[PDB]
RNA sequence: GGUGGGGUUCCCGAGCGGCCAAAGGGAGCAGACUCUAAAUCUGCCGUCAUCGACUUCGAAGGUUCGAAUCCUUCCCCCACCAC
RNA sequence: GGAGGGGGCUGGUGACUUUCCCCUCUUUAAGAGGGGAGGAAGUUCCGCCCACCCCAUUUAUGGGCAGCGUCCCCUGAGAAGGGGCGGGAGAUGCAGCAGAAACGACACGGCUCCGGAAGAGAUGACGAUGAUAGUGAAAGUUGAGGACUUCCGGAGAACCGGUGAAACGGGCAUCUCCCCUGCCCGGGGUGCAAGCCGGUUUCGGCGCUUAGCCGAAUGUCACCGAAAUUACAGAAGGCGGGCUAUAGCCCCCAUUUU
C-alpha cells in the first residue's frame, strides 16, 4: 500500500495529482496523472488532453492516493526517483 | 510501538511491481517508448537496490533494447523440444532472441519415469 | 603564508567495493553470580529491544551491479613554525 | 513580463586630518603634493624568479608536457556543467546467490560409438511437458493404425547455454612496458617564518614592493554616473593557470504565458 509517510519515497507515476500553490499563476488549477518523472520535474497529462511540464521546487503538490489527499512540497521531492528510493533526506525550514 | 512496518527493500519490491504493471498497462495502448522508459527505470532500480526480478515479469522484457514484449505483437514465442526442450522469445523490434532451456526438469521427469519403471 | 595528516555507536579507536561483514574497548539496561556489593561471563547493544532485520561511517554530486572505501567540490579538526 | 544559469566590469573627482599610513620637499614646527585592498586576495592543486644540499655536466642515453577545437559518456526546465583523450602485450578483480561456467580456455548436458540391465515379434514400451523425422542444426517452417525404445558409465569433429548488469565468447576498471607525433633541455628535495648580516640565548637590518603591514596601516561624507561599496568577502615576496560564493547593469538560453 501507498502511505502518506513514505510518499517521500513511493513512486509518483500512476497517481492522480493536482497542485494548489505555485509561484506561476497559470500553473494553479491543473488536474491529471503523472507519466514521466525527472530530478525536479513531473510530466502531467491533463484530463483535457494537454501535457504540461511542472517543476517541483517552485510548487506544492497534492497527490491523490486510494482515498487520501496528501500535500507535499516538491522541494521534498528533490532528486531522481531512483536516487530518491536509494536514500534522500530533505529537511525544509520555511522561515 | 511499530510505525515503520515496511522497509526499504519492501517498498523497492512494490515499486518493481507497480512500475512493471504500469508498463504492461501502457504498452498495449501504442506507446512502446513509454513502456521502454518504464522497463529502463525498473531495471535501474533493480541494479540499484540489488534485488532480483520477480518470476512473473522476468521473461516479459528484453535485455538488449528494453522494450516490454507483447507476445504476438512484438514478440514471437515458439516451443521446440526435438533436440532439447526450449521456449524461444523473439523480439520483433530490434531482433534479440532469447530462450528458456528446460533440460533439468526433463531430467527430473526422466528420473521419475526410471523410478516408475524400476518399481514396476 | 607553509607542510604531513585525521573526521566511523554516548566516549576512546580498527576496518579487503559486497551478506547491520561494520574489530572492538569503556558506558547504559537486563541476565547470571553473591547475604549485599566489587570483579568475570552472557544478550540488547540506535530502533523493534527473543532469533533476525533496518539506519548512521562530516555533507553534497558523480562512477559502479552495488559506496565508510574510488573521483570532484564544500567544510571542520590536529601537529609545528616570528628568532 | 516573473524565479533561474553563463560571460564582461567594479572606480574617478572635490573637501578634512600627518591626530589613518608611507614617501618627497622647503620652512620662525608645521604645512603642501602624490599614492594607498581585488577578481578572487580565500582554498594551497600547481609551476616559474630567488636561495641552500647531493649527484651530474647530458638534448649519446633519458626525463617532462601536449593530441587542442572536435568527439564520447553522465545529469538537469536540455541552454549549461563535470570527466577523458591513440593502439598492443602481461597480471589482478567483477564478492554472495544463481547458472555447466565470472573472465585464458575448459570439465558438464543435448549429438556419435562401445559395455551392462529391463520390456517386446499382427503383443508391449514410448509420444501434443512432442513421434520415424531434415536444415549454416542461435532461429523458423512443420504436428500422430506416429511408432522400435529407455537408462547408466567411458571417450570425441561442429552448434547451443533456465541464471545474472555482463557469456563456448566478447566487455569493463587498475597497474607496468614496449609502437607513434611535436616541443623543451641540467635531474631531485625544501621552501621567504626559505636564505644572508651586526649580534653569537634573544633581538635589529636585506629579500620588501610605482600599497607594503607585521600586537597585521589602506579613514569619513557628498556627487557625476549608473559599474559602484552594495553580496562573497581582505593583501604579507612577486607573477601565471584551475576550482569555490555571489552584489548592480549589459548580453545570451530555457519553462509558464499570450
Ligand atoms: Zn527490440
Amino acid at each position: 500500500m501507498i502511505t502518506p509517510h513514505n510518499i517521500l519515497r513511493h513512486e509518483l507515476i500512476g497517481l492522480k495529482v493536482e497542485i494548489v500553490e505555485a509561484k506561476n499563476k497559470a500553473m494553479i488549477g491543473i488536474k491529471g496523472k503523472v507519466v514521466d518523472e525527472t530530478r525536479n520535474t513531473l510530466v502531467i497529462e491533463k484530463e483535457d488532453g494537454r501535457e504540461v511540464v511542472i517543476p517541483k521546487d517552485i510548487a506544492v503538490f497534492l497527490f491523490q492516493l486510494k482515498g487520501c489527499k496528501v500535500k507535499v512540497d516538491g522541494r521534498l521531492l528533490i532528486g531522481r526517483p531512483e536516487e530518491r528510493l536509494k536514500k534522500k533526506i530533505k529537511i525544509l525550514y520555511p522561515y | 510501538k511499530k510505525f515503520l512496518e515496511k522497509k526499504l527493500k519492501k517498498i523497492a519490491y512494490e515499486r518493481i511491481d507497480i512500475l512493471m504493471s504500469l508498463a504492461e498497462e501502457e504498452a498495449k495502448k501504442g506507446n512502446w517508448d513509454r513502456a521502454k522508459r518504464y522497463v529502463y527505470l525498473a531495471r535501474r532500480i533493480a541494479m540499484k537496490m540489488r534485488i532480483r526480478f520477480p518470476k512473473k515479469w522476468k521473461r516479459r522484457i528484453c535485455k538488449k533494447c528494453g522494450t516490454f514484449l507483447l507476445y504476438g505483437r512484438n514478440a514471437r514465442v515458439r516451443i521446440k523440444s526435438k533436440r532439447y526442450p526450449h521456449v524461444v522469445i523473439t523480439c520483433l523490434e530490434c531482433g534479440a532472441i532469447y530462450r528458456i532451456p528446460m533440460i533439468r526438469e526433463k531430467k527430473e521427469k526422466r528420473r521419475k519415469k526410471l523410478e516408475e519403471r524400476l518399481k514396476a
